[PDB]
């Protein structure tokens, strides 16, 4: 989570997020957007990394909605694919892409 | 129109490390293709193995880069 | 013609009018062509994998030692940060062509065997000022072998347009009897 | 006597530069002094398809293309594909590019 890129297109669902010129995410991680929504709160949008494209920027499809995207905003690398909680605790919540709880119950585990 | 020796030497400094003449440095990475800047000599259908061990064919070799 | 060399240098000169520094950049620009004709020099500006980071520094020792104008120094940074110094070769050349738009001067290349005087020249050149329309003519000379003993002048646009009388009155005269 | 480099092989097209002044016009026949596994010289002949501008041709190799490197040299033979003719030819199987390919030596 050291490292920050920042958005440099929106087309549709695909972005394209420049890094640093020697630290860039491998295939499959996750970024995870510092963008905001309409009341202006912080709102953290996922993205998955689908493509190293040279020139020091990747492209990564984000896994909800683009629109309220700006270029130029931070994005944060995550380090790791999408982990999803397993288990347990996982039984009989209903979930999302990213693994949120979605039935209006406690957070899982 | 005239280029210092500090400037001359500094510009094969960088050239030399790039210049390496059996390897080629990554380009793109997508889909399950490389694109490679370098690797001058590569014949097509000629193994290169990256870093981290992968083993890759060099099946599109074009002025550019070699897929 | 309008194509991205063309674009870019067509900017450089816009600039170096409006500043009145036309001589001035010119001659730096002239200067540019020396130092990129170099194979090793221009691979290295060129290649995407050296860090660009380490191409600037490089490129501001370059600046220093040539001593280019204010905005030459920018424009090369410009090409370095928007990618098209791959392109810097056709940019340079594209940026003459410009440069006597700019000025009113034309180009006329005059082809011959044998050296000539200038007042032949200077017939010439105000013969293409006129023919051209131009404010000002700038004369090209060439020695040629194959030619018989006149010459051709190009001028226009591009060298379209060139009025000869050397070989081609042979080469008329072989056509004429074949009618 | 025109001598070019591969710039680039994608498949079985290659790609020819040559220099500005000496230059094959279409059809002609390329000869691509190429290399063996064992390395010995072995040699791809091509044909010129296109004309690419900025001094390069676009050729299609008659043989296989594994094992050509760029930049290696290409001997431009300066004509269309020269194919043995005549009383010799009967007989004999024929490559494509006249060469014998039955076993019983060189047409003479």
């Amino acid at each position: 989570k050291k490292n920050l890129g920042r958005i440099a297109q929106i087309i549709g669902p695909v972005l394209d997020v420049a890094f640093p010129p020697g630290k860039m995410p491998n295939i499959y991680n996750a970024l995870i957007v510092k963008g905001r929504d309409t009341a202006g709160q912080p709102m953290n949008v996922t993205c998955e990394v689908q493509q190293l494209l040279g020139n020091n920027r990747v492209r990564a499809v984000a896994m909800s909605a683009t629109d309220g995207l700006t270029r130029g905003m931070e994005v944060i690398d995550t380090g790791a694919p999408l982990s999803v909680p397993v288990g347990g605790a996982t039984l009989g919540r209903i979930f999302n892409v990213l693994g949120e709880p979605v039935d209006n119950l406690g957070p899982v585990d | 129109d005239e280029i210092s020796k500090i400037i001359r030497e500094r510009i094969e400094g960088y050239n030399r490390e790039v210049k390496v003449v059996n390897t080629g440095t990554v380009l793109q990475v997508g889909d399950g293709i490389a694109r490679i800047h370098g690797l001058d000599e590569v014949m097509a259908g000629e193994l290169v193995e990256f870093e981290e061990g992968t083993i890759g064919i060099a099946l599109n070799l074009e002025s550019n880069n070699v897929g | 013609v309008d194509s991205t060399a063309s674009r870019y240098a067509s900017a450089l000169a816009d600039v170096a009018d409006v500043t009145g520094t036309l001589e001035a950049t010119n001659s730096d620009v002239e200067k540019l062509i020396r130092i990129f004709s170099e194979e090793p020099v221009y691979y290295f500006f060129a290649n995407p994998v050296i860090s660009i980071d380490n191409k600037r520094s490089v490129l501001d020792e370059i600046i220093t030692t040539s001593g280019l104008q204010p905005h030459t120094a920018n424009f090369i940074n410009i090409l370095i940060d928007s990618e098209r110094i791959n392109l810097v070769k056709e940019i340079l050349n594209e940026f003459e062509d410009v440069f006597n738009k700019i000025t009113g001067t034309e180009v006329a290349v005059v082809t011959s065997v044998v050296k000539l005087e200038n007042d032949h020249l200077a017939q010439i050149a105000k013969g293409v000022q006129k023919i051209t329309g131009a404010k000002n003519v700038r004369i090209k000379t060439v020695i040629d072998p194959s030619l018989v003993a006149g010459f051709t002048i190009r001028y226009g646009n591009e060298g379209s347009k060139l009025v000869d009388m050397s070989v081609k009155k042979q080469l008329e005269e072989i056509a004429a009897q074949l009618e």
